[PDB]
RNA sequence: AAACCGGUUGAUCCUGCCGGACCCGACCGCUAUCGGGGUAGGGCUAAGCCAUGCGAGUCGCGCGCCCGGGGGCGCCCGGGAGCGGCGCACGGCUCAGUAACACGUGCCUAACCUAACCUCGGGAGGGGGACACCCCCGGGAAACUGGGGUCAAUCCCCCAUAGGGGAAGGGCGCUGGAAGGCCCCUUCCCCGAAAGGGCUGGCGGCCGAUCCGCCGCCAGUCGCCCGAGGGUGGGGGCACGGCCCAUCAGGUAGUUGGCGGGUUAAAGGCCCGCCAAGCCGAAGACGGGUAGGGGCGGUGAGAGCCGCGAGCCCCGAGAUGGGCACUGAGACA
């Protein structure tokens, strides 16, 4: 009788105690320096991070022939999304990543660390304007998760 | 009648989700529904000649499609398991043959073996005058004397000539001859009938086909002979 | 209406009862199933009559034979809960038709094959007791 | 026929003596059933071809004069005539009101016979003698 | 993230309940700029009552007639009111009834029907009739509807043959796990087909501008009838699986079974005549309550709990309540 309806896809990343101290100040420590519109970001951002830890965690534990045909294209699609820098680390060094990985790969962030823009909400402002450009087309938006291979191909109008 | 694409068959090439809520439902003809493709379907998403159901429609009503021999101006025509579609205006000849990623397949064929089909007997019975009536794998009968019946068995092959309304070959069902997966899960598997368990319906029994070292298992419904060593008319 | 035989017949053959009628003991297409020591006239038995079964056998136990001509038999299995990792054996009492040829006791372990409904609550006969199955294994086969 | 009078479907009560309630409210066309249409001892044979489902067709001996009485002492078909029925064994109402059914004992003129027919299925009276 | 926090004491360790923090669904308040994706919206409330409009047609290559333009061969084009065929039993809605062979999974019908479509084999001969639109008259407020006249059919009917059914006897043979089935032979009884129609082109003949047809043959093509199988839909049967209550313990009497029949497309206490006492129940009958079933959905680390088991798909039931029929392959619509 259910009819399957969408969810919200940051709630792996949301925290279910918002109101620690400690929490908070970490949380905005890093919305600071990367730029956040608001914390749905940062949670959207963490449950990515989450989601790649636990295929991580779910591959050590399938058998070493089960986890054969899965182990080295996984390590290889998160170094070529840029999360991981080598391919070829142990699957168990995969378990210690951390979120500032995966917002180093913001479309804004990377127009930052290239010094296209002169601060990080002015590289936001220039992707929502529709100053960058990524390989010809204009990429409008801020949250965009940029590959390695994109990554050089990133130009301002 | 309508048929709703949830309730279109599995291995139909359509979307599933993009599209209408309603498919090309087949018309009742020479083939079971859920092992037959529509004409307008086999037009529209196999061969992508016409854009639209109204495309189809018309390339059909000019009879430019053949099937099995038969101009066929229907636009829900089955067309199904190992029949023979030609096109006119193209002259392009396909057999409708098992296979193993779209389950069914047009793949092309020679004009000399466009007249033949290979259909799988599926049964006989005894009609008025004492002849026998061989009943085909796609529902297509043939009336023959008592002796020429008598031997002839069910799951046998007979490659049939569409033209004479003859058979132009028995090929029975005997231990180590070459066979085809018509059917469920090891569809399209070409191999050496080479192991047989019998069970108490013969329809059901256990059937092991060798390509080399390569052994795969159905049950003897599923199973059809097309000859020794090498098929007689080409399906791959 | 029933007659008794000093061994039991095969498959094939037949026998005239006092009456004088002949029947003919039918291949029932079970081939583990032996025929009874006895013979009826009974046009819905399977083995003396037109009565003719599916290929859908159980083994029951029989319960009460008080019925004319049918018996109640009970239906043991087990099913499984998830929840609990565990078991439950299960029972249903089915009514079914005795044949007059095959004389059954409460206790008897018999077997039970579904037929075409006869009766409001009857569609399975009794086939014969676990003591006239035979063994019976299927047709092995292969290339070398 | 198909009528709602005479339906055929199944019953309200359970093999435990209960009830039960009613799965559908109307009752199924294709679950009627019809009136008895067995044949009545007359001066002469009357048939109605009736429709029935499907589009076939079932012939209806509404009166029944002559029966097709077979002699397997002579190997024989002798088309005779129905002087009364003995008895019904089925029912003796049918033979009390004169109706003839199937099992029926009929003295025709050739003796007594036994109805070896569905009268009101078959719309003939074929008859062995005794 | 497999998490704890506050509260009973003068203080302390427990028990144990209540609250906090999270997600989802419904309604509600304050506030609200844009875009994309999606099968969201009188379900959770009365299956309560309804103004108004729309919501199943199509076919002139089945048929005659009438009207208008064109042209000479045998008609061309367009329109009208109809007869006739096919469809309207699909599609759309909703959740009262239902604790049930309803639903799901796995099997059956050797106990059955099926227009349309497919294939194989065979057949299409003789004859007859009526009713629309229409014309002349109406009647009635309207709905609807009467009489006379008159042209047709792929409209309706008879005849013949083919074929079909019942009873009985026999058989090599077929299918199939198994014949109460199929085929063959024999006997009687009974029922009992068809539209060579339309179009195209060709040939020949009859006929006349008051005609623009009719007839005989050929080929193509769409069609019609019988037999067999398939296909599709449907009817029916079986084993098992999924709610609460004992402050509900005995229930059942066509009830359980047998035998012989009627009815049905077909098995069956489906119904009927006779015969017996059987059938269900503490492994929970019966009684009451709640509820459409499933795919599925929410939540939790998980086992699990819940149904937001409304929307989307499959099956079921219903059309204000309760019944009963016509037509038809199929409805009790
Ligand atoms: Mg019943
Ligand atoms: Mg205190
Ligand atoms: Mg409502
Ligand atoms: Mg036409
Ligand atoms: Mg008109
Ligand atoms: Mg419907
Ligand atoms: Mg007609
Ligand atoms: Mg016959
Ligand atoms: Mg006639
Ligand atoms: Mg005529
Ligand atoms: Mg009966
Ligand atoms: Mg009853
Ligand atoms: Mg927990
Ligand atoms: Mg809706
Ligand atoms: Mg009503
Ligand atoms: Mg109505
Ligand atoms: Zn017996």
């Amino acid at each position: 009788g259910g009819l399957k309806k969408p969810k919200k896809k940051y709630l792996a990343g949301k925290p279910k105690k918002i109101w620690n101290k400690q929490l908070l100040l970490e949380e905005l420590q890093l919305m600071g320096e990367y730029g956040l519109r608001n914390k749905k970001e940062l949670w959207l951002a963490r449950a990515r991070l989450k989601w790649i830890v636990r295929r991580a965690r779910a591959l050590l534990s399938m058998t070493a022939e089960e986890r054969a045909p899965l182990e080295v294209p996984f390590k290889e699609k998160l170094y070529k999304m840029g999360f991981i820098e080598d391919p070829n680390v142990p699957l168990d060094r995969i378990l210690s990543l951390d979120v500032r990985a995966i917002l180093e790969r913001r479309l804004q962030t990377l127009v930052f660390r290239m010094g296209l823009a002169k601060s990080i909400h002015h590289a936001r402002q220039l992707v929502v304007h529709g100053h960058v450009l990524v390989a010809g087309r204009r990429v409008t938006s801020p949250g965009f998760l940029v590959p390695r291979e994109l990554e050089d191909k990133i130009t301002i109008e | 009648v309508h048929l709703r694409k949830s309730l279109a068959p599995y291995w139909w090439p359509i979307p599933r989700k993009a599209g209408g809520v309603w498919a090309v439902r087949p018309s009742t003809g020479p083939h079971s529904l859920e092992y037959s493709l529509p004409l307008a379907v086999v037009v529209r998403d196999v061969l992508r000649y016409a854009k639209t159901l109204r495309e189809a429609r018309y390339i059909i009503s000019r009879g430019y499609i053949k099937v099995d021999g038969v101009v066929r101006k229907d636009y829900k025509f089955p067309i199904g398991l190992m029949d023979v579609v030609e096109i006119v205006p193209t002259g392009e000849i396909y057999r409708v043959v098992p296979d193993e990623a779209k389950y069914y397949d047009l793949k092309p064929i020679p004009s000399s073996e466009a007249a033949l089909k290979p259909l799988r007997v599926e049964g006989k019975t005894a009609v008025s005058g004492g002849r026998i009536q061989l009943h085909f794998h796609d529902g297509r009968n043939l009336i023959l004397p008592p002796d020429v019946g008598r031997q002839i068995k069910t799951f046998d092959t007979v490659v049939y000539d569409l033209e004479n309304k003859a058979i132009k070959t028995h090929l029975p069902l005997r231990l180590g001859q070459l066979a085809v997966v018509t059917h469920g899960g090891n569809i399209g598997f070409v191999g050496q009938f080479f192991e047989v368990v019998w069970t108490l319906k013969r329809r059901q029994s256990v059937v092991a086909l060798r390509k080399g070292e390569e052994v795969r298992r159905t049950i003897l419904d599923y199973i059809m002979v097309i000859g020794t060593e090498a098929p007689v008319v080409k399906i791959s | 209406t029933v007659v008794k035989l000093q061994s039991r017949p095969k498959v094939g053959d037949v026998v005239t009862l006092p009456d004088g009628k002949k029947v003919e003991v039918k291949n029932i297409g079970v081939p583990y199933v032996l025929p009874p020591a006895a013979v009826c006239d009974d046009p819905l038995c399977p083995w003396h009559g037109h009565l003719k079964i599916r290929l859908k056998l159980l083994e029951v136990t029989v319960e009460k034979v008080r019925m004319h001509k049918a018996a109640v038999v009970t239906h043991e299995w087990v099913h499984y809960l998830p929840k609990y990792n565990r078991y439950e054996r299960r029972r249903r009492r089915m009514r079914v038709r005795v044949p007059e040829c095959i004389e059954v006791k409460p206790g008897d372990k018999v077997i039970i094959a579904e037929t075409r409904p006869l009766s409001k609550t009857i569609a399975w006969v009794v086939i014969g007791k676990k003591e006239d199955v035979v063994e019976w294994k299927a047709k092995h086969e292969t290339l070398p | 026929m198909k009528l709602g009078a005479f339906y055929k479907g199944g019953d309200l009560v359970k093999p435990s003596g209960g009830k039960k309630g009613r799965v559908r409210k109307t009752k199924k066309k294709a679950l009627g059933g019809g009136p008895p249409q067995i044949p009545k001892l007359g001066e002469e044979d009357i048939r109605y071809v009736e429709r029935v489902r499907g589009g076939n067709h079932k012939v209806r001996l509404r009166q029944a004069r002559y029966a097709n009485v077979y002699i397997p002492k002579e190997r024989r078909h002798v088309k005779a005539k129905i002087l009364s029925i003995v008895s019904s064994p089925s029912n003796p109402d049918y033979a009390r009101r004169n109706y003839i059914v199937k099992g029926a004992i009929i003295q025709t003129e050739v003796g007594k016979a036994v109805v070896t027919s569905r009268p009101g299925q078959d719309g003939v009276i074929n008859a062995v003698l005794i």
